[PDB]
RNA sequence: AGUAUGAAAAUGAUUAUUUUAUAAGCAAUCAUGAAUAUAUUAUAUUAUAUUAAUGAUGUACCUUUUGUAUAAUGGGUCAGCAAGUAAUUAAUAUUAGUAAAACAAUAAGUUAUAAAUAAAUAGAAUAAUAUAUAUAUAUAAAAAAAUAUAUAUUU
RNA sequence: UAGCCUUUAUAAAUAAUAAUUAUUAUAUAAUAUAUUAUAUAAAGAAUGGUACAGCAAUUAAUAUAUAUUAGGGAACUAGUUUUUUAAUAAUAUUAAAUCUCGAAAUAUUUAAUUAUAUAUAAUAAAGAGUCAGAUUAUGUGCGAUAAGGUAAAUAAUCUAAAGGGAAACAGCCCAGAUUAAGAUAUAAAGUUCCUAAUAAAUAAUAAGUGAAAUAAAUAUUAAAAU
RNA sequence: AAAAAAUAAAAUAUUUAAAAUCAAAUAUAUAUAUAUUUGUUAAUAGAUAAUAUACGGAUCUUAAUAAUAAGAAUUAUUUAAUUCCUUGGAAUAUUAUAUUUUAAAAUAUAAAUACUGAAUAUCUAAAUAUUAUUAUUAUAAUAAUAAUAAUAUGGUAAUAGAACAUUUAAUGAUAAUAUAUAUUAGUUAUUAAUUAAUAUAUGUAUUAAUUAAAUAGAGAA
RNA sequence: GAAAGAAUUAAAUUAAUAUAAUGGUAUAACUGUGCGAUAAUUGUAACACAAACGAGUGAAACAAGUACGUAAGUAUGGCAUAAUGAACAAAUAACACUGAUUGUAAAGGUUAUUGAUAACGAAUAAAAGUUACGCUAGGGAUAACAGGGUAAUAUAGCGAAAGAGUAGAUAUUGUAAGCUAUGUUUGCCACCUCGAUGUCGACUCAACAUUUCCUCUUGGUUGUAAAAGCUAAGAAGGGUUUGACUGUUCGUCAAUUAAAAUGUUACGUGAGUUGGGUUAAAUACGAUGUGAAUCAGUAUGGUUCCUAUCUGCUGAAGGAAA
């Protein structure tokens, strides 16, 4: 099982503590998705930053590459060469 | 005071039902993070994913933070919690002890949802 | 204050296009009609160009400042001119040559080749890694601080 | 000179950050009144004296048809004595920059695990700039609980940040421009018009109260409830 | 005096509260045991300076009859139709429209996923940088260009990197079908250069390029 | 049953501690005591703490010796935290380290100690003023004035009503406290420029507010018989002065008037005036200072400019869409 975590709000407001554990998650900018396999000390961490954060539970996790051809929208053509 | 800050007393319709959205979706990542847990723990002691999301009895987190966060009387969830709580903190200095959460700063980051039992 | 030449700018007048006599501000950009201009593939229902219909948005620049549209500062405008450079040193980097030598070559010197210690005549394994040894305090020699030195080929 | 900055390297490398585990107890369970496991609860290793709270000692304040002391008085027959006094006791009731016996959270920080490694320290050889800050939020000293005040503390922004909001708007609310583009989510804020964009429920108001800068003690008229 | 009686319209107050109690709900054992949470006032007056009214402005409180049609644009608590149900639904009511029938009818279906909203994010292409794979062409363990992924790419003082224009020195073809210079119109991700047209000069480039030197670049005194 | 001991708990750190204040203290640091009088010693100090540096604080340990204690042992001054000072320059050692041709020496090193730099990181061995004759670089980075911020202050208002008011708190009166307003003043702040005289008063000219002085309407007023009034509401249309003195705003005073309001407008108003005051250079007077000079002192005297470009206003034309 995974934490699927967003950075929802900035860092922008934010104090130099709650940043320093964004950055210890993993999440750069905002909307920027990082998935976690669960545990207590990942679950304390996003509970520090709850009003950030956007969290959903996941079976599996999802690579950068898989996230991305999720992401990529569909071509509504297909090229045939002549 | 020459330099004018125009912001309101009070909170507008609009603004006070995105607090109480930011509010639910607080609410609603606390309980992501207890569902997770509760799976993960199932699924070390054998369980499938959909046999964990079925299992009647749920696990209660260990850690204190997040049990902290479960439990109401800490931290109430935004259906829990009362009207004025919603939109007013507590302010010792202010008249009626009392002042809008749109006036603290970060109040769109920052949560504050239990105010004292008499003021 | 040479001699030519000189569609360099600022600036004057005139004309042509185009806009402008119910519309209010860094005067632009963007949007968008319209008019005009030119065009040797405008095939055109074309292109580009010029132009304050028209609408949106738009608080010169610079310095100095906690902070400037600022009623803080400087400039009428254009053209020319105007400002981290040289000599003698020392240090660090990088590269190249050379290399336990280098530089220079007659010599002489400088730098490194030993660490030191205020300084003197002291100086780095008597069986190997600090538990060895070297110097300084101390001292009969040690231990103890510090720094330094030894693990085919010297750095 | 450091603090904060940059460049170029270094490795016995993770030391950096963050979070968790750590504890108390309860149930069951298995062993041997025992002690493992599980689960549940508890603001859950260690340090502290803020808020909070409290009146202990200390510093203060109140009240006694109390007592007792002596008395102020008082018949009487100096005593007894009676309506005052003071302290002190008794009981009860309170507060405090420099009291904290209760006592937070934040916090300080511990080891290991964990996640950050297109990441952090740390260290080598060098370059700086700054040392007039401002506001806003919070707890304060000062000030009259005055100031766009002043003195620090803490957080953020500004400073040095273009964008959206707050009519306009250095610092507030969002959010960080590499160059486009403009379909999809949105943030803050809004959706009669100006001005992008809406429709509902249910109350209550009648004063244009009000509608993005909430003016008071008090009077009146109402309304509930007891 | 005066009562279909209280169930509710009397006075005198206190009060302005969910602590308490009560109701509603969560949480535990659960045939309802505890604990937590939620639920208690309104209007007017007071009202108050000096260029000019100033909620930003318009303006906003709705009324049967009667338009397809209005009915806060204020305050309080909420929804994204509504009610149920466990975000996702079920039901149905609207809303629409269709159908085919006697404007209605009944059936059908959409559709109930509010919207605006940033230079945020994603998407869609472009650049540079870095890590990781590639592809191609030709310290090849290299380079040039191109690919896929990710991460970053605001900025004063300041640090570092890399380029261009100008002038001189070394090397140095070319030629008025050229060159130099200017205007205009183009092209090159464009301080620059280059194409073309045109004007003027000049029978010609210290010319391209590599270095090395700069009195090397001005809206700021 | 009793004695005696050993003590144990409670209480206490309020006593006390060399001295402030805090922290600690009875396991005692405090107190008594014996001995002693030595460790109020001598070399290397790791390592931390603190920390810019210079410095400072704790201190394991190694080594030499001393003291007390059966012993374990303890002792590198004091329960802790203040109690101090760089270098340079001399000095007195000590040292045996240099020894300028040699030998000595001189002198210098090394160690030991010394006296102050209290503006207390100490500029030299050694240095106060005044300037209205003043000057330059600047700042408006910190005062002048004017704006702003603020509202103690000042101005006005309200609730309450002690007390006046013959008799009655609310005819009229209204303390102390209470709540506001105002944004005029005296402040306060330094946020404006600190190349804003419009230098504070007059004149010229007014504009504006209304918190109404008169004038108009109207309530109350044992404190409205009448008339005078008092007080309050509406009300800003109109009107609200001339002299003596004073630089004066102000005030007193005279004479008036229906009344002689209160303000705002860069304490309205000079690129429109005046310049008397405050105001530079002369100057004298009282007071101050050794003196130059000074002063909230008093006094005589004493230089202000600008042809309007824009806005605005007053008039006047032309053009024009009629």
């Amino acid at each position: 099982v995974f934490y699927k975590v967003t950075l929802s709000r900035s860092l922008i407001g934010v104090p130099h503590t709650t940043k320093s554990i964004v950055k210890s998650l993993g999440l750069g900018k905002r909307g920027s998705i990082v998935y976690k396999k669960v545990n207590p000390a990942i679950a304390g961490s996003l509970a520090k930053v709850k009003e950030l954060v956007k969290v959903e539970v996941t079976e599996h996790e999802l690579t950068p590459s898989q996230q991305r051809e999720l992401r990529k929208s569909n071509p509504g053509f297909i090229v045939e060469k002549r | 005071g020459g330099l004018l800050w125009k912001i309101p007393w009070r909170m507008s319709t609009h603004q006070k039902t995105r607090q109480r959205e930011r509010l639910r979706n607080v609410d609603q990542v606390i309980k992501q993070l207890t569902l997770g847990l509760h799976v993960q723990r199932c699924q070390d002691k054998g369980l499938t994913y959909q046999e964990a999301m079925e299992s009647k009895k749920k696990y209660k987190p260990r850690s204190k933070s997040l049990r902290l966060l479960n439990k109401p009387s800490v931290f109430p969830k935004e259906n829990q919690m009362s009207s004025k709580d919603k939109y007013w903190t507590f302010d010792k200095k202010a008249v009626g002890y009392r002042k809008g959460i749109h006036k603290v700063p970060k109040w769109t980051k920052i949560s504050i949802r239990k105010a004292p039992k008499f003021f």
